């Protein structure tokens, strides 16, 4: 009652991981994110897999 | 009065204007951002006080366009993307705009 | 002598596959094998340039979060699908267009893009979408642009018409550089070292001259310590 008119809007967000998001397992492991390290100083193996 | 939904948006540019089309809704497939207007809509207002040197201020420079106040949906700040879908719900006995 | 090294020369390139080879710098002394290794793995993989997909225009799109008649993946897919697009773009240009039109039922490829002689496509079996109706259209209008590292849509600087689509853009054509240092057999000295750097790439970029431009930067970046003053 006393509404003339309606107007909905749908937004679609793409969110991207990020430092402060949460990440888990399946074995109760959990954690924040507290950096996105570029790849060149990630550990890697003989095969230079990082 | 009845509130309107309209692209006449008092005190905002044409550059806030480009995304809603001639109803005053934005086009499906807008990229938007924090403050943009999504659907425009004006609230009658009653007469307001205007202090002295508001009124000075009125005699200086003679614009004046308060009839309306502009209650428009708008993005949340910090919020970006994309409109996949409006829809309007119009009562039965009201006109249906264009959009 | 003690005060003169020998310095090292580009000796093989053995090219295992499109995307897959193996460069080889001989002589190098002691310690200088791990040093030059490491220092071109971290410009390799990171400060490499590349072409990549940074536009797309389907007709009859208007957003990503759509689908199309005919069409089994949706725009999503297909732009996901296109990041994966290996190009070459001739010297002197940093942006060009190319355009994919294909009607008929089967997997529209990289090799139904026709381009203007100045765009090699390095992977033509590499699937962009699938067209599951004999009366299903597709025609799209792809950007490629030149660039260095990854550059995410959300960062590029802000008109735009609503169906142009923005794609996350990864320039940097090296995906993994390993290095291992063995002995070397120079004369009659054994201290020599040889260095054997494996490279795994999307095929645009050739690895000699990867090679020679890591160590253009590197000498860029010694040339401030050369000569060292206050600035």
């Amino acid at each position: 009652p006393g509404v003339l008119k309606i107007v909905k809007v749908y937004l679609a967000v793409k969110r991207r991981i990020q430092p402060g998001d949460k990440m888990a397992g399946r074995h109760g492991n959990k954690g924040v994110i507290s950096k996105i390290n570029p790849v060149e100083d990630m550990p890697y193996d003989e095969n230079g897999q990082p | 009065g009845a509130e309107e939904i309209t692209a006449d948006i008092p005190n905002v540019g044409e550059a806030a204007l480009s995304k809603l089309d001639e109803s005053g809704i934005v086009y499906i497939g807008a990229e938007v951002k924090g403050g943009d207007i999504l659907v425009g809509k004006v609230t009658p207002k009653g007469e307001t006080q205007l202090t002295p040197e508001e009124k000075l201020l009125r005699a200086i420079f003679g614009e004046k366009a308060s009839d309306v106040k502009d209650t428009s949906l708008r993005v949340p700040n910090s919020v970006a993307g994309t409109v996949i879908d409006v829809q309007v719900f119009t009562r039965d006995g009201v006109e249906k705009d264009k959009r | 002598s003690v005060t003169e090294f020998l310095k090292p020369r580009l000796v093989d390139i053995e090219q295992i596959s499109t995307t897959h080879a193996k460069v080889t710098l001989e002589p190098l002394e002691r310690g200088f094998g791990h040093t030059l290794g490491n220092a071109l793995r971290r410009i390799l993989l990171s400060s490499m340039p590349g072409c990549a997909v940074t536009e797309v225009e389907i007709e009859g799109v208007l957003h990503e979060y759509s689908t199309k008649e005919g069409v089994q993946e949706d725009i999503l897919e297909i732009l996901l699908n296109l990041k994966g697009l290996a190009v070459r773009v001739a010297e002197g240009k940093d942006e060009v267009f190319i355009t994919l039109n294909k009607s008929g039922s089967g997997p529209v490829v990289a090799g139904d893009i026709t381009h203007d002689g100045d765009v090699e496509i390095v992977n033509p079996e590499h699937v962009i979408c699938h067209l599951t109706s004999d009366n299903a259209a597709i025609a799209m209008r792809i950007k490629v642009e030149r660039g260095r590292g990854y550059v995410p849509a959300s960062a590029r600087i802000h008109e735009r018409p609503i169906g142009r689509l923005l794609v996350d853009a990864t320039f940097s054509p090296v995906d993994k550089i390993a290095y291992s240092v063995e002995a070397a057999r120079v004369e009659q000295r054994t201290d020599l070292d040889k260095l054997v750097i494996d490279m795994e790439t999307n095929g645009t970029l050739e690895p000699e001259e990867a090679i020679r431009r890591a160590a253009t930067i590197l000498a860029e970046q010694l040339d401030a310590f050369v000569d060292l003053r206050d600035v």
